[PDB]
Formats: C-alpha cells, sequence, structure tokens
RNA sequence: UUCCGUUAACGAACGAGACCUCAGCCUGCUAACUAGCUAUGCGGAGCCAUCCCUCCGCAGCUAGCUUCUUAGAGGGACUAUCGCCGUUUAGGCGACGGAAGUUUGAGGCAAUAACAGGUCUGUGAUGCCCUUAGAUGUUCUGGGCCGCACGCGCGCUACACUGAUGUAUUCAACGAGUAUAUAGCCUUGGCCGACAGGCCCGGGUAAUCUUGGGAAAUUUCAUCGUGAUGGGGAUAGAUCAUUGCAAUUGUUGGUCUUCAACGAGGAAUGCCUAGUAAGCGCGAGUCAUCAGCUCGCGUUGACUACGUCCCUGCC
C-alpha cells in the first residue's frame, strides 16, 4: 500500500534541493521511492531542479526521463 | 449387373481407353448395399494429371428396391492430335530417343 | 570504432573473459558489432546459427514478453537504449562489458536432469543466462513504479557484480545447487 | 576447482527422450585425461564445457 | 515543484461524498453519484478551474463554482444532450441527477414498471435479465 | 484511320485469350494499322469458399473454388470498317471481344 | 536555416510552430462547443489541449499543404483510430465532421486553404507562402 | 531428404549407357543434350535427371559402377 | 574504353515483404531524401541508425557526387526502412559499375557485404497463408476430448 | 514400400514423389491514356526577387522509357560445387557461390480395404412405411427456437506504467460494389448536425469511381503514478437516431449517467519449429439490419529444439 505523497512540505522541498541533488542517476522513479511522493511530483520536482540548474539531463523521452548531476 | 458392367468395360476398352472402371453401390441383391468395383487396365488417380486424362461419370439408376449407383471412369490414352484423348504426355513418361 | 551500438558505444574495448563462453557471444567479432539491436535475421534455419547473432539483439528478443509485448521489438530496442545509458551512468563504465559480464556471471554451468547432474553447453548457458535476466527484469517491473528500462539496468549491473541480489544470480544459484544435491 | 574441457567427439543423445548429449573431452591442462561426460543443450566439438566436478565422469550409453 | 498549503484538505465533504484531496480535481468530482469523468471535465471548464490541480489544493469559493455548474448545467451553458436525465417522465425538464438522487430516480423509474406490470419491470422484480441477453449459461 | 478503337478481350483461360490477342495484333500489323497492346489488366480472382461436407458432421473441411477472369485491352486508330474486318476472323470459345470507338 | 519548406522540418515542431502562429494571427474565431466535444465518438474524453483547436487546424493545414484534394470525410478517416467496444473486438472509426469541417471553414476564411472544382480543398497560394515562412522559422 | 526417385535414377543410367560419348562432365553441358536425346514432360524432372546424370558420369571416372558403360 | 563515362542516372530497388523503395540516382550535391522529405528524419525514429547504415559505412564522402531520391511504398514502418536501406545500398553500387569503375564498387560492396548481405539480398520471406482448422498458418483451434 | 544393399526372385502398376496453383528471383524479353518513372515546358511557394537549388501542381497518344506496377512468355536449383562422414554406395552434415540449398515455402490432387461413421432437415436423388381436405400439404396471424437454481465446450474482454488516456504523426494486403426507376450496391465531394445521422450535386457494371484503399498495433509528446486507480467494463437508467411491414423479450448505432467480477487462475489439458507462435488491424461470406463466428489478407515479429520413444497414439 503506497503512501506517495502528492504535494511536498518544506522539510521535503530542502531535501530534495540538497540530497537529491548528490544522487548519481536522477528519473521520477527513484524519487518517488525514496522521497515517498507522487509520480507526477517527481516529474514536476525533476523539472523544478532542472529549472534551478541543479541537475543535468542524460536523456528525455516519454517513457523513461533519464536525469544526472551536474555536479 | 455382373454381365453389364463387364459389358461396359469390354467396349471401353476395345474403343481404346488406357484403363477403365465401373462402380455399382446399392442394394444390389440384399437389402444391406453393398459395392462392385469393375477395374481392368491402368488408372491413375492423384494428381493434376486426373483432370486431363480421367473421363468420368456419375449415374443413379431408378430401380424398385431403391436407386444404385454408377461411377464409371475411363482413363485416356495421349493422343498426339488431341482428339481421342491429351495432348500432353503424363508427367512421368520419358522417352529416349534410340542412338 | 567506425560502429558503435546506438552510434554511441564502442565494441573494439569488450573483453569476453570466459573461453568456454566465447564463441557463443557475438561480441567480440568485427563481424558482430551493429549499430542497433535490430536485424530482422534468420538465426534460426540452423541449429547453431543464433550462437552468431548479435548478443544485444539476443537481449532485446526476450523482451517481447509476454505475449502483450509479442513483437514489439521497437519498444525493446528503447529500453535496452534507456537500459544502457542507466547502466553507464551508473558503472561509468562501457554498458556492453557490464551486459557480457552478466550474461557471463548468470548462465548456470551445472543441471540435474532425468536426477543426475549434467553439464550444461555453452549455449544453453548463455540462453539460460539471458533468460534468467529478462525474466527477473520484467518481474521487478510488474505492477511497479520502476520502469523496465531501469530494472533491467539495476538487475544487469548486479548480475555483472556477482551480488547474490540479482534474480539471475539467485536462480542461477539454486539451479546448480540442485544439481550438488543430486549429484 | 572449475575444469574447462574441450569437447572432441560426440556420440549419441542418451537419455528417455534424448535430453542429454554423451560426450567426449580432454581437458585444457591435461590433453592426455579424456572423459566421458553428459551435456544438456545443444553441444558441438569443439566447445569448452566447464566441467565443476571432473571426476565422476559416467557410464557410457546410458 | 507546488510545495503545498496550509488550507490543503486531505477529505473535503462536498455533495454528501467524500472526496479525496490528493487527486486532480477532474476525477476527484467522478466521487459523487451522477457525476462522470466526461461531465466532471465538463464542470470543471465550465467554472474556471484549473484542471492541473489537486482537489485539496481549491479553496472554498472555487469549489462554490464547480457546485454552481454541478447544480444547473444549464445557466452555465451545458448542452441538453449531455445530461443523465434527458426528458424526464412526469416533469419533462433536462436536468443532472447527481448524488442519492440517482438511486432515488433509479427507484421511481424501476416501480413505475412494476406498478405496470411491464416485461422489464417484471424482469428487474424476477432478479433476472431486462436488456434481453442470454440467461442460460452467463449471469450465474 | 480516323476514330480511336479500344478491343475489350476477356476470357476464363489464358492460352485462348492469348492467342486470340496475338491473332489481332498481327492482323493489325499486317495492315499497317499502329497497335499500343496487348495491355493485361489485373487478373480478376472469383473465389467461392465453402464446407465440403453436405452437411455438419466431420471435419470442418473447406474447397475454395476459383475462376480467374483475363482481360485484354488493345487500342488501335483507325476506321470502324477494318476494326470489323479484323475482328472477324474465328474468335475462340470463351473469349469475349468488345469493340468500342472513341474520338 | 531558412530557405526550408514544409517538407523539410520534422512535423512534430512544424505543427507546434504553426498553432503559435495561428493563435497569434487571432483571424481565428472558435466555436461555442470547443471545450464540450470530442474530435471523435471512439474517445472517451475532450481534449485534453486548451489550444487543440489551433493544433489540429495547423495538423489540417500540413495535410492540405501536402496533399490536394481532402474532403470531410477523407479528414474524418484521417483522424479517426481505434475504438474499444468493451467487451468486443476493436475495430477502426472515423472522427467527427463537425471539427472538421468547422476548422476547414475557418481556414477557408484566412485565405490559406481553398476549395477545388475536383473536389475537397486545395492549398492557396498565400496558404503555401506562410507554411513555408513559418518552415524556415523551425529550429533544425 | 533429397533422394532420387526411380524415375530419375533409371533415366540417368539409360541415357549414359546410350549417349555416354556426347555426356560430359558439366550440369548445365548434360542438361542442354538430354533435351536433344529426351522428351522430358518438365523442367524440374529434367534438372533432376541431368544432375544425377552429371553425378554419375564422375563416378565412372573413379571406376567403379554397376551399370554396363562397355567402353 | 578505359575512360569513365560521363556519370549519369541509374534506378535500383530494395524489397523488404511488401514494401518496396526505389531510389534515383542523378549527379548533385550528396541530397539523399525519402518521399521528398530529408532521410534524417526517416521515422521510426529507433531504427533511423539502420537507414543509415550504408551511409555511415559507405562514408558521406562516396554521396558527394549523386543525389538520391527514394519513393518507397508498400509493406509496413518498418520493412520500408529496410527496402529504403537496400535502396541505398543497390544504388551506390550500381552507380559506382557504370560510372566510377568496377574496382571502387567491388570495394564498397565488399563492405556491404561483410557487414550485411541484406543490405544488397533480399529477404525472400514472405507470410504464410492460412489454413482451415486453425487462426494462423500453423496455429489449430483448440482442441477439446 | 524413398533409394541403396541382401537375396528364389525379376520385372511392373497403383499410391508416394512426379504433376498443378500461389509465393520467392529476372535493371534479360513482350507492353501499357484503366500503371508509373524520368526529363522538358508552364505555374505556385521557399530562398528572397529573376537565375540557381528545393518541395509541389498541371500539360504534352510527337517527350522518351519500362526500374518501380501489371501480366504473358521464358530462364533459373540440379545438392550443382568443396570438405568431411557414410559399406566411401544410397545418402547426411558443414562451407562458398547463389534470389533460393529445410525434395525453396505453402497448398490442391491423392491408393487398397473399410466404418451398419454423418447426411432421407441440400437435392423435382431415393425404396418402404405414415398422412393426405377438420391435411404431417400450403398459406396468414401471433408465439417459440433467445426461455434459467445448474454442468460442459469454442471464444471475446481483462487483470495494467513493456500500460491507460489525450495530442502529434504515417506505413498494408486480400477482396467487394448498382434494375437508375427522383433512387436500388460501393460511395466521393459540398452543406447542416456535438454525436448519431440527414440533405444536396455527382462517379463507378469498375487497374478508370469508391480506393495511391488515409488499418491498427506501432511511433511522439503530455497526463496519470501502483491506488481495482484515469486498469476493467459487466450490469443498469434516461434519451436520440437508423434498418425494417413490424425493434417488446432491449436489431443495431449514438449521448449522459451507472461502474460488477477480475490483482494472472487448482487438478487438468490445447496449439505451435520461421516470416512460424503471439500481437494488431482489414476484407469477404452470412446480411434489410446484426460478427465476440468462420474463410482469407497483410502489419509487427520472437523464444526454444534441430532430438527421443518417457507419455499418448499408429505402424
Ligand atoms: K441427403
Ligand atoms: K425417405
Ligand atoms: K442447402
Ligand atoms: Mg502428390
Ligand atoms: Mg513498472
Ligand atoms: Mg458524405
Ligand atoms: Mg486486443
Ligand atoms: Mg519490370
Ligand atoms: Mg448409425
Ligand atoms: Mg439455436
Ligand atoms: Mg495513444
Ligand atoms: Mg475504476
Ligand atoms: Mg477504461
Ligand atoms: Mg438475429
Ligand atoms: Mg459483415
Ligand atoms: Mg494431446
Amino acid at each position: 500500500k503506497v503512501n506517495n505523497a502528492v504535494l511536498f512540505d518544506q522539510a521535503t522541498y530542502d531535501k530534495l534541493l540538497t540530497e537529491v541533488p548528490k544522487y548519481k542517476q536522477i528519473t521520477p522513479s527513484v524519487l518517488s521511492e525514496r522521497l515517498r511522493i507522487n509520480g507526477s511530483l517527481a516529474r514536476r520536482a525533476i523539472k523544478d531542479l532542472m529549472e534551478r540548474g541543479l541537475i543535468r539531463m542524460v536523456s528525455i523521452h516519454s517513457s523513461q526521463q533519464i536525469f544526472t548531476r551536474a555536479t | 449387373v455382373r454381365r453389364a458392367c463387364y459389358g461396359v468395360l469390354r467396349f471401353v476398352m476395345e474403343s481404346g481407353a488406357k484403363g477403365c472402371e465401373v462402380i455399382v453401390s446399392g442394394k444390389l441383391r440384399a437389402q444391406r448395399a453393398k459395392s462392385m468395383k469393375f477395374k481392368d487396365g491402368y488408372m491413375i488417380s492423384s494428381g493434376q494429371p486426373v483432370n486431363e486424362y480421367i473421363d468420368a461419370a456419375v449415374r443413379h439408376v431408378l430401380l424398385r428396391q431403391g436407386v444404385l449407383g454408377i461411377k464409371v471412369k475411363i482413363m485416356l490414352d495421349w493422343d498426339p492430335k488431341g482428339k481421342l484423348g491429351p495432348t500432353t504426355p503424363l508427367p512421368d513418361l520419358v522417352t529416349i530417343h534410340p542412338p | 570504432g567506425d560502429v558503435k551500438l546506438f552510434n554511441r558505444w564502442t565494441f573494439e574495448d569488450v573483453q569476453v573473459s570466459d573461453i568456454s563462453l566465447n564463441d557463443y557471444l557475438a561480441v567480440t567479432s568485427m563481424k558482430h558489432y551493429t549499430f542497433l539491436p535490430h536485424s530482422a535475421g534468420r538465426y534460426s534455419a540452423k541449429r547453431f546459427r543464433k550462437a552468431q547473432c548479435p548478443i544485444i539483439e539476443r537481449l532485446t528478443n526476450s523482451l517481447m514478453m509476454h505475449g502483450r509485448n509479442n513483437g514489439k521489438k521497437i519498444m525493446a530496442v528503447r529500453i535496452i537504449k534507456h537500459t544502457m545509458e542507466i547502466i553507464h551512468l551508473l558503472t561509468d563504465a562501457n554498458p556492453i562489458q557490464i551486459i557480457v559480464d552478466a550474461i557471463i556471471n548468470s548462465g548456470p554451468r551445472e543441471d540435474a536432469t532425468r536426477r543426475q547432474a549434467v553439464d550444461i553447453s555453452p549455449l544453453r548457458r548463455v540462453n539460460q543466462a539471458i533468460y534468467l535476466l529478462t525474466t527477473g527484469a520484467r518481474e521487478s517491473a510488474f505492477r511497479n513504479v520502476k520502469t523496465i528500462a531501469e530494472c533491467l539496468a539495476d538487475e544487469l549491473i548486479n548480475a555483472a557484480k556477482g551480488s547474490s541480489n540479482s534474480y539471475a544470480i539467485k536462480k542461477k544459484d539454486e539451479i546448480e545447487r540442485v544439481a550438488k544435491a543430486n549429484r | 576447482q572449475v575444469k574447462l574441457a574441450v569437447v572432441v567427439k560426440v556420440m549419441g543423445r542418451t537419455g528417455s527422450r534424448g535430453q542429454v548429449t554423451q560426450v567426449r573431452v580432454k581437458f585444457l591442462d591435461d590433453q592426455n585425461r579424456l572423459i566421458m561426460r553428459n551435456v544438456k543443450g545443444p553441444v558441438r566439438e569443439g566447445d569448452i564445457l566447464t566441467l565443476l566436478e571432473s571426476e565422476r565422469e559416467a557410464r557410457r550409453l546410458r | 515543484s507546488l510545495i503545498a498549503g496550509e488550507e490543503f484538505q486531505h477529505i473535503l465533504r462536498v455533495l454528501n461524498t467524500n472526496v479525496d484531496g490528493k487527486q486532480k480535481i477532474m476525477f476527484a468530482l467522478t466521487s459523487i453519484k451522477g457525476v462522470g469523468r466526461r461531465f466532471s471535465n465538463i464542470v470543471c471548464k465550465k467554472a474556471d478551474i484549473d484542471m492541473n490541480k489537486r482537489a485539496g489544493e481549491l479553496s472554498a469559493e472555487e469549489m462554490d463554482r464547480l457546485m454552481a455548474v454541478v447544480h444547473n448545467p444549464r445557466q452555465f451553458k451545458v448542452p441538453d444532450w449531455f445530461l443523465n436525465r434527458k426528458k424526464d417522465y412526469k416533469d419533462g425538464r433536462f436536468s443532472q441527477v447527481v448524488s442519492n438522487a440517482v438511486d432515488m430516480k433509479l427507484r421511481d423509474d424501476l416501480e413505475r414498471l412494476k406498478k405496470i406490470r411491464n416485461h422489464r419491470g417484471l424482469r428487474h422484480y424476477w432478479g433476472v435479465r431486462v436488456r434481453g441477453q442470454h440467461t442460460k449459461t452467463t449471469g450465474r | 484511320v480516323q476514330h480511336r478503337i479500344r478491343i475489350t478481350l476477356s476470357s476464363k483461360s489464358v492460352k485462348n485469350l492469348e492467342k486470340v490477342c496475338s491473332d489481332l495484333v498481327k492482323g493489325a500489323k499486317e495492315k499497317q494499322l499502329k497497335v499500343k497492346g496487348p495491355v493485361r489488366m489485373p487478373t480478376k480472382v472469383l473465389n467461392i469458399t465453402t464446407r465440403k461436407s453436405p452437411c455438419g458432421e466431420g471435419t470442418n473441411t473447406w474447397d475454395r473454388f476459383e475462376m480467374r477472369v483475363h482481360k485484354r485491352v488493345i487500342d488501335l486508330v483507325s476506321s470502324p470498317d477494318v476494326v470489323k474486318q479484323i475482328t472477324s476472323i474465328t474468335i475462340e470459345p470463351g473469349v469475349e471481344v468488345e469493340v468500342t470507338i472513341s474520338d | 536555416s531558412t530557405a526550408r519548406t514544409v517538407k523539410d522540418v520534422n512535423p512534430h515542431e512544424f505543427v507546434k510552430a504553426y498553432s503559435a502562429h495561428l493563435k497569434r494571427s487571432g483571424k481565428m474565431e472558435l466555436p461555442e462547443w470547443v471545450d464540450i466535444v470530442k474530435t471523435a465518438r471512439f474517445k472517451e474524453l475532450p481534449p485534453s489541449d486548451a489550444d487543440w483547436y489551433y493544433i489540429r487546424a495547423a495538423s489540417m493545414a500540413r495535410k492540405i499543404y501536402l496533399r490536394q484534394g481532402i474532403g470531410i470525410g477523407g479528414f474524418q478517416k484521417i483522424y479517426g483510430g481505434r475504438q474499444r467496444n468493451g467487451s468486443r473486438p476493436p475495430h477502426f472509426c472515423k472522427s467527427s465532421g463537425a471539427v472538421s469541417r468547422n476548422i476547414l471553414q475557418e481556414l477557408q476564411k484566412m485565405g490559406i486553404i481553398d476549395v477545388d472544382p475536383k473536389g475537397g480543398r486545395l492549398i492557396t497560394s498565400q496558404g503555401r507562402r506562410d507554411l513555408d515562412q513559418v518552415a524556415g522559422t523551425v529550429p533544425a | 531428404g533429397r533422394v532420387r526417385t526411380k524415375t530419375v535414377k533409371k533415366t540417368s543410367r539409360q541415357v549414359i549407357e546410350k549417349y555416354y560419348s556426347r555426356m560430359t562432365l558439366d550440369f548445365h553441358t548434360n542438361k542442354k543434350v538430354l533435351e536433344e536425346v529426351s522428351i522430358l514432360q518438365s523442367k524440374r524432372l529434367r534438372n533432376k535427371v541431368a544432375g544425377f546424370t552429371t553425378h554419375l558420369m564422375r563416378r565412372i571416372q573413379r571406376g567403379p559402377v554397376r551399370g554396363i558403360s562397355l567402353k | 574504353v578505359l575512360t569513365r563515362p560521363t556519370p549519369g542516372t541509374v534506378q535500383c530497388f530494395g524489397r523488404k515483404k511488401t514494401a518496396v523503395a526505389v531510389a534515383y540516382c542523378k549527379p548533385g550535391r550528396g541530397l539523399i531524401k525519402v518521399n521528398g522529405a530529408p532521410i534524417e528524419l526517416i521515422r521510426p525514429e529507433m531504427l533511423r541508425l539502420k537507414a543509415f547504415e550504408p551511409i555511415l559505412l559507405a562514408g558521406r564522402s562516396r554521396f558527394k557526387d549523386i543525389d538520391m531520391r527514394i519513393r518507397v511504398r508498400g509493406g509496413g514502418k518498418t520493412s520500408q526502412i529496410y527496402s529504403i536501406r537496400q535502396a541505398i545500398a543497390k544504388s551506390l553500387v550500381a552507380y559506382y559499375q557504370k560510372y566510377v569503375d568496377e574496382a571502387a564498387k567491388k570495394e564498397v560492396k565488399e563492405i556491404f557485404g561483410r557487414y550485411d548481405r541484406t543490405l544488397l539480398v533480399a529477404d525472400p520471406r514472405r507470410c504464410e497463408p492460412k489454413k482451415f482448422g486453425g487462426r494462423g498458418a500453423r496455429a489449430r483451434f483448440q482442441k477439446s476430448y
């Protein structure tokens, strides 16, 4: 029984902005499993981190979105 | 029937067919029906050359005890002029010119 | 280095360690270098012709399961590409070498027929390795948020190391064990 | 340890259903050690088998 | 992305029905009986409600406009071919039946046929199929 | 000559139809009339598939009957007189010759 | 660069650029039934893109650019797809004719596509020019 | 299984028996003369007779055969 | 006799299943298009490298003096790409055979052959007809007892 | 029972194969205003004008031509060549070449002798028996063949993210089609309509018009986010159209709503060795209307084996 959240709380936003950019592979599935968030929230958080420039993009596709860290 | 079918066979073979076959099915003598074949000569049954070499008919006799069936299959000979029979020789037939 | 998989990955630096499993993985010879894991090849007319088929293609063909995925080879090639990129991301090595290592560290070498323990031939060895790898990835992906490409990448990476955290390696171990118990 | 032995001659499909192949192999470190082992899967003359236990052999044509 | 809101409500008591706040508003409105995905989509568009939001994200006023549209699709210009009660028997008025009123209309429509001894009403009363299907091997 | 003549030929057999067509195009090329043809239309395959059993017992076995219609078009430029003088030779049975005058 | 016609650019990008062009031009009048209708009866939801009208206008403009003589039934077949029939096998189905006709008439009220005597619709010289001058702006 | 039937085999030995002289070791030359000293009712059957004739014509060179080939 | 002829035109086709692609080659500047669109846009995109293989192997330098216009019809979205592949390969081989000396043809044909014989020789495989008694060519109706 | 080989048998015949059809190859041949290509001319657009180049449209029975399409004739493979095995036979395996090397693939046809096999409800095929005017004839009306505690067989739809949904996008083949009466069949185009459908001009008895068959799966982007959930769509309510003489026991097609089981299935058991299985759609037959069925078609396209008599059956 998944209890994935659909909206971040401020602490989880801080962890998304700090610990997540330290992840090697960044895809919506990994973020959903780790941060305990929905896949929609995962995709949107990945887009925001791509807006703040805290990640790179290795490959984008409809089925699989693959992102990695710039640092 | 056993005397008319052999007569038909006789006439066909004197006419010149390479082979002839007659089948009589029905209540010939008893109440149970049986089938009497009257074959003489060479007759092919399979392949395309059947629908070139086999002239066949199926006719009923409307008798007092019921219906009697007649299958007559006449196998024709290869006619180079294509009048008495087929003009195409049988596929397996091979002729070697003598030296 | 003219022919590269997806025009992004080199074939020349692939080392197939096992001498036994060398003629049944088609990666080393230049004749077995392909741009795409898609050939529409006739590798089934003869008994030992699937051995001369590129190994990435043999991995790709096992992804067209089950019946709902039968014949969908372009989607399988897409999964292979997205798996080979995750492999390069998480290992920083050539994904073809990770794949050949996983196929080497996954094929069972001994089995129990009839219950006499028999040894597996190289061709059945690579067939079993590929079957276990893709079966484990598919069962990991089923009813899971994780994508089939990510599950395939994780399974291949854990099989290349030799870790018992990969379904294929656990299953290879069971298979060979039953051929040790029933020696 | 793991002995690698190269198939030199294939003789017979054994088992009730022919699921196993009886074969002769000369070992890779001992080209004078010729053993009859049973193989599961398609096998041909020249493929190397990693016979894990290389002492048991097998009964010919069984 | 969007972080959160102090007003985010997980359960919203809507038309005597519970709506999950962790659901997109369009599919969240399909919790009330009588509202399907297509009618909820029309209701969300006509009420000028963001379709990329979640049910809990909306405020009081937004759901009030959603209910203005749900209780009167006509004033909000929802065509009459879009209603689940077109040309009512007694009334003759087009309307969108929602909530427990759907069950009420079902029961009244069945009682109407169960008093006139119509075939279909008797099929309903016997617990058998009413739309002319074979009953020998299926429906067991 | 003056007008444009389209002779359509149809048949169920290829040899009879082709030899009739050869006769027509040979006659056309003897009287020095230009001939465009024969032009072979795609063959029509009339197909009937029916259960061979006269009843509903046995393995449901199906015989597929086919009738193949072969169409040939010959396009001359001439007057009607030479056209009916050409298409008056012995047209073999099964061949349906049809003459139509164009502009 | 420029000097690229429609049959030089990726269709997915050209349609997106030309829909934006059409929306900017402001010469498109939208029907009342833009937020209600479905593009086909086999569809179960209205288009999820608010600018779907302009996207479909760009799509049909490009199709008329590449081919001449497409009628409303032809465009119903072009935008028709697979219908899922519940417990029954799927079959092909056709799209809505009102949407195609209205968008084509809106595109006649811009001098982009006219109607040919031979039947269907042709691309006008102005429409060809517009599509070709937008294709040059599409990044390669 | 590519086993030749009697009609192919019998014709092969009869052709070599009579026309051994005008018979070469090449299939393509033997299938041309086979059209001049015989009347076969199929190209497929003519090819099989000439391919087995060439086969026999090479075993004769080996030296033992069970035909006659007086010579 | 031993001089190169004036560069001209060749037309070559490739086939896969029922798809046929015909490449028209004329002296030009290296343009390659399929049904008017450039080949660098052919779809599916993840089979794009399959159609690029003859060009990637013969090198883009071997295509400078020719313009390749390819018309493809029939088949599906995979067989058309595999047909365009073979059309490009056979068109380059024929162009080098009539206007660019036999040796260079031989070299380019050898490269194509060592990579894939399908680049030059069509696969003869076609759909097998359905038989009554099953829903497929080999598959039979489920048997009960 | 295909040959070889052994031999009181030799020589034949049917059957098998041969044969026939479809498919695979032919830049050789024959020929295309009901098929195209290429070039030329003109026109449109782009670029910027023109020119050139690129993409289009139109025209030319004096623009050529047949690669692509068609369809006739032929050719082409024979295991032919090589190695190995084999009694060094008959044959098998591997290899080059080759379109094709698995008698190339798939069919059609298909012996002797049978079975109390099915069919008298296909037959104006039928013996005998029954009935024959208050008919077991015929016709008309209405009902039933659909009825539902239950058991079994063939199936379709699913259980989902290798997905559903909504965009964008673009590849088949087999076939079918009219009595023109205002009009009958296949329907193009225009208009009205959200759909369903309707109205109005027409084409086609057909490589000519429908139809270059604008098939889906697939592809692309986005949403959904592991939740019986936007999976599934059974059941059910209201309502609108169409076929028909007639739609209730819902013909069917739409619209809104309703939103069941089902989370991969026990013991069992079916089919299948390559363009095959499986997936996907199309056409035809049935047909006024109704295809979850059959008979065909193409699209996407594998795994596994190249054996054995363990089971099942047959010899
Ligand atoms: K009968
Ligand atoms: K009777
Ligand atoms: K009947
Ligand atoms: Mg036969
Ligand atoms: Mg998953
Ligand atoms: Mg219409
Ligand atoms: Mg389906
Ligand atoms: Mg030709
Ligand atoms: Mg009986
Ligand atoms: Mg019944
Ligand atoms: Mg979709
Ligand atoms: Mg649900
Ligand atoms: Mg659904
Ligand atoms: Mg009915
Ligand atoms: Mg039908
Ligand atoms: Mg069985």
